[PDB]
RNA sequence: GUGGCGCCCGAACAGGGAC
């Protein structure tokens, strides 16, 4: 075995806020103390834990991090080990990650993390708790897989040997590679075996694909103004994006309204609206010119469920500057657990987000601070995040 | 018998001191000579003052929970602490000292010092370290750290046997096995809980309302009686403590109906005090009523007509907000009151066409597993806000200076309707509302106003109907009274049908 | 001289929004 020393640099000891998910997590803990990676010792000092159960599984798999430590000390780790943002996505079929999560937990473990190496166990009701959960590699702390640059090059060396145009690229929990898809998968079938030989393992399937995202084109408020209240939103929309998409003027649009009519006063078209109308609709649905995504920038995001189960969730750091248009519907299982169908597509979209820049700033959820606290649990998939109860302006795109 | 630094030795002095303990350090340093708990004395030291335990101030030595209904009824209770703390660090096993005669004796204190700024945390880990070797050997036994004394579960005389054993287990490390546990009397005696298996409580309760005063006494009540109502369900003080913002003399007392209210409330208490005990086997079943006006209760128990606890739902914020809205927060914190007691959730059984609200939930800018228990209470808006039209394309607006601006709006209509609203000083968005409820009462059943702000949109969307200013609530009448009602919002500075020709009077 | 927890309130930092 063999290890390095410290890289780091914040001590926010906070962890978080289930009777089954306690009497569920015990288990893991138990385990992993059976072979030994976590220490049981909390009586001392003064992290986070989730549970999570998504596709293709039957228990409740552990989670730990602690964002605040982690971004804390994600200078050193993470600048000295800097991916070069391989961009190489576009082009390609399909793509998994790594279901393995305990390859590294069999590294030689760090003690002078332990005092950053923070964990938590609750108690019910205040009654029966754990003293703690410890060491490198526990569960994430980005700068580990960093730490564990050697390891996935190690890998990566025979992997790509066997198959030049099989890029491999190394994510949280999560490896990344439009050839045949059942050739990505044996890839992976021989990627796990491998992993076996050199004692790694590899704990249907997602297996997100490039192919499939795009980028939604906004569409145009109605065909035409025949009532000025489909006119009043098309405009309304055109003034708030105009700090977007410029192009909005309303040289002759105030002009257009010319009489003081009502809301839905059937309107015809003349030839100068008619025509502008035609003009800025293309303009709008025009590229994005000037938004470019530089990793040095971070992001912002901006989800909401557009009412109907669908979902509109964006990806833009600055004011109009949307460097993402993605957009969700059809939540399988979902359509009535309005919460968890937000949260699967928020997911899938941080996924997105780390294609287009890397990274998946912090969010700004709709749903109550209470709430989301209170419901995150239920459907965890996968940061620090904010909450909105926004006008619409996300109401430009499509109905 | 068993243990587990520094700080991130010390000199501190005292203030004018006791004498009735001025001997106690003698008498004490024995006490601790045969316990060890102390050394003869390196400038170290803290303060030291208080009798007749002869503590010490430790805050310049700094400077340098379950529910009563939150326990099954297996047949034992386990209650002891053995001082508890002196039985069990080296550059902290020496500067405990003090001293102020009239050789300033101080040694080298080097137990545990109960005081210290944490050690409440390490006598709780040993307490688990004890606990360790228990459920080793039978962990079919609850424990809890309450206190530093015991709580313990073991389904008796029989089960007793067994459970001194344990206390003598406990004894190995020098632990208590004394026969002077608070067995006989259920009620936790201590820290104001009348437990017991048939029945969970607060013991501890009073209240002498017979003369006028509202000063510190009626907070006292109110925040008593509520933080202690956990069980004692059909009172509220969201009036009450709503009309005593920041005062600790004022004596001025409440209304006659908040008052009334409160008669009721404290002679409802007089009943009966049984709250029940924590089910394993089946969940629990759950109704939350709304008490009027805003008022709200809610009820966790898995006996029908025997409630096992109770709760209240009155968290509101910000300007307006919905049935729905205190319907919702009342939901996430009756879970975590769950999630605390049991950990599960209890049947979500209350009186809403749950259709009816799952439009709510499509409209609002909003996971309650639940399900639409009939029951008289009305939980429903009273409006119905449209996404489409009917209502001639009203024109309501005004502008005014950053400086006072004097309120005075107005409002115009297709038809020629127009108003103006001298608002004595009044505010750009709080006039605008209220024109536009002027032009509202007036208006018939079939009545769109345009807005020309985003204030009165995003409150209007979000169905508001309770009321703090008594135009909201005006709007919220004039809105139950009209069916159809279609909103919009727009900008200034942009022109439109009629909006510069009513937004030509920001001043005049 | 003091604190834990809690409670009733207040003040306040930050963020967002509006003018």
């Amino acid at each position: 075995i063999e290890t390095v020393p410290v890289k780091l640099k914040d001590g926010p000891k906070v962890k978080q806020w289930t009777e089954e998910k306690i009497k569920a997590l015990v288990e893991i803990c138990t385990e992993m103390e059976k072979e030994g990676k976590i220490s049981k010792i909390g009586p001392e000092n003064p992290t986070p834990v989730f549970a999570i159960k998504k596709k293709d599984s039957t228990k409740w798999r552990k989670l730990v991090d602690f964002r605040e430590l982690n971004k804390r000390t994600q200078d050193f780790w993470e600048v000295q080990l800097g991916i070069p943002h391989p961009a190489g996505l576009k082009k390609k079929k399909s793509v998994t990650v790594l279901d393995v999560g305990d390859a590294y937990f069999s590294v030689p473990l760090d003690e002078d993390f332990r005092k950053y190496t923070a964990f938590t166990i609750p108690s019910i009701n205040n009654e029966t708790p754990g003293i703690r959960y410890y060491n490198v590699l526990p569960q994430g702390w980005k700068g580990s897989p960093a730490i564990f640059q050697s390891s996935m090059t190690k890998i990566l060396e025979p992997f790509k040997k066997q198959n030049p145009d099989i890029v491999i690229y190394q994510y949280m929990d999560d490896l990344y590679v439009d050839l045949e898809i059942g050739q990505h998968r044996t890839k992976i079938e021989e990627l796990r075996q491998h992993l076996l030989r050199w004692g790694l393992t590899t704990p249907m399937g997602y297996e997100l694909h490039p192919d499939k995202w795009t980028v939604q084109p906004i569409v145009l408020p109605e065909k035409d103004s025949w009532t000025v209240n489909d006119i009043q939103k098309l405009v309304g929309k055109l003034n708030w994006a105009s700090q977007i998409y410029p192009g909005i003027k309303v040289r002759q649009l105030s002009k257009l309204l010319r009489g003081t009519k009502a809301l839905t006063e059937v309107i015809p078209l003349t030839e100068e609206a008619e025509l502008e109308l035609a003009e800025n609709r293309e303009i709008l649905k025009e590229p994005v010119h000037g938004v470019y995504y530089d990793p040095s920038k971070d992001l912002i995001a901006e989800i909401q469920k557009q009412g109907q189960g669908q979902w509109t969730y964006q990806i833009y750091q600055e004011p109009f500057k949307n460097l993402k248009t993605g957009k969700y519907a059809r939540m399988r299982g979902a359509h009535t657990n309005d919460v968890k169908q937000l949260t699967e597509a928020v997911q899938k979209i941080t996924t997105e987000s780390i294609v287009i820049w890397g990274k998946t700033p912090k969010f700004k959820l709709p749903i109550q601070k209470e709430t989301w606290e209170t419901w995150w649990t239920e459907y965890w998939q996968a940061p620090e995040w904010e909450f909105v109860n926004t006008p619409p302006l996300v109401k430009l795109w499509y109905q | 018998i068993e243990t587990v630094k520094l700080k991130p030795g010390p000199k501190v002095k005292q203030w004018p001191l006791t004498e009735e303990k001025i001997k106690a350090l003698v008498e004490i340093c024995t006490e601790m000579e045969k316990e060890g708990k102390i050394s003869k004395i390196n400038p170290y030291n803290t303060p030291v003052f208080a009798i007749w335990r002869k503590l010490v101030d430790f805050r310049e030595l700094n400077k340098r929970i379950p529910h009563p209904a939150g326990l099954k009824k297996k047949k034992s209770v386990t209650v002891l602490d053995v001082d508890a703390y002196f039985s069990v660090d080296e550059d902290f096993r020496k500067y405990t000292a003090f001293t102020i005669p009239s050789p300033g004796i101080r040694y080298q204190y080097n137990v545990l010092p109960q005081g210290w700024k944490g050690s409440p945390a390490i006598f709780q880990s040993s307490m688990t370290k004890i606990l360790e070797p228990f459920k080793k050997q039978n962990p079919d036994i609850v424990i809890y750290q309450y206190m530093d004394d015991l709580y313990v579960g073991s389904d008796i005389g029989q089960h007793r046997t067994k459970i001194e054993e344990l206390r003598q287990h406990l004894l190995r490390w020098g632990l208590t096995t004394p026969d002077k546990k608070h067995q006989k009397e259920p009620p936790f005696l201590w820290m104001g809980y009348e437990l017991h298996p048939d029945k969970w409580t607060v013991q501890p309760i009073v209240l002498p309302e017979k003369d006028s005063w509202t000063v510190n006494d009626i907070c006292k009540l109110v925040g008593k009686l509520n933080w202690a109502s956990q069980i004692y369900p059909g009172i509220k003080v969201r009036q009450l403590s709503k009309l005593l913002r920041g005062t600790l003399t004022e004596v001025i007392p409440l209304t006659e109906e908040a008052e009334l209210e409160l008669a009721e409330n404290r002679e409802i208490l007089k009943e009966p005090v049984h709250g029940v005990y924590y089910d394993p086997s089946k969940d629990l079943i759950a109704e939350i009523q709304k008490q009027g006006q805003g008022q709200w209760t809610y009820q966790i128990y898995q006996e029908p007509f025997k409630n096992l606890k109770t709760g209240k739902y009155a968290r509101m914020r910000g300007a307006h907000t919905n049935d729905v809205k205190q319907l919702t927060e009342a939901v996430q914190k009756i879970t975590t009151e769950s999630i605390v007691i049991w950990g599960k959730t209890p049947k979500f059984k209350l009186p809403i066409q749950k259709e009816t609200w799952e439009t709510w939930w499509t409209e609002y800018w909003q996971i309650p597993e639940w399900e639409f228990v009939n029951t008289p209470p009305l939980v429903k808006l009273w409006y119905q806000l449209e996404k489409e039209p009917i209502a001639e394309t009203f024109y309501v607006d005004g502008a005014a200076n950053r400086e006072t601006k004097l309120g005075k709006a107005g409002y115009v209509t297709n038809k020629g309707r127009q108003k103006v609203v001298p608002l004595t000083n009044t505010t750009n968005q709080k006039t605008q509302l209220q024109a536009i409820y002027l032009a509202l009462q007036d208006s018939g059943l079939e009545v769109n106003i345009v807005t020309d702000s985003q204030y009165a949109l995003g409150i209007i969307q979000a169905q508001p109907d309770k009321s703090e200013s008594e135009l909201v609530n005006q709007i919220i009448e004039q809105l139950i009274k009209k069916e159809k009602v279609y909103l919009a919002w727009v900008p200034a500075h942009k022109g439109i049908g009629g909006n510069e020709q009513v937004d030509k009077l920001v001043s005049a």
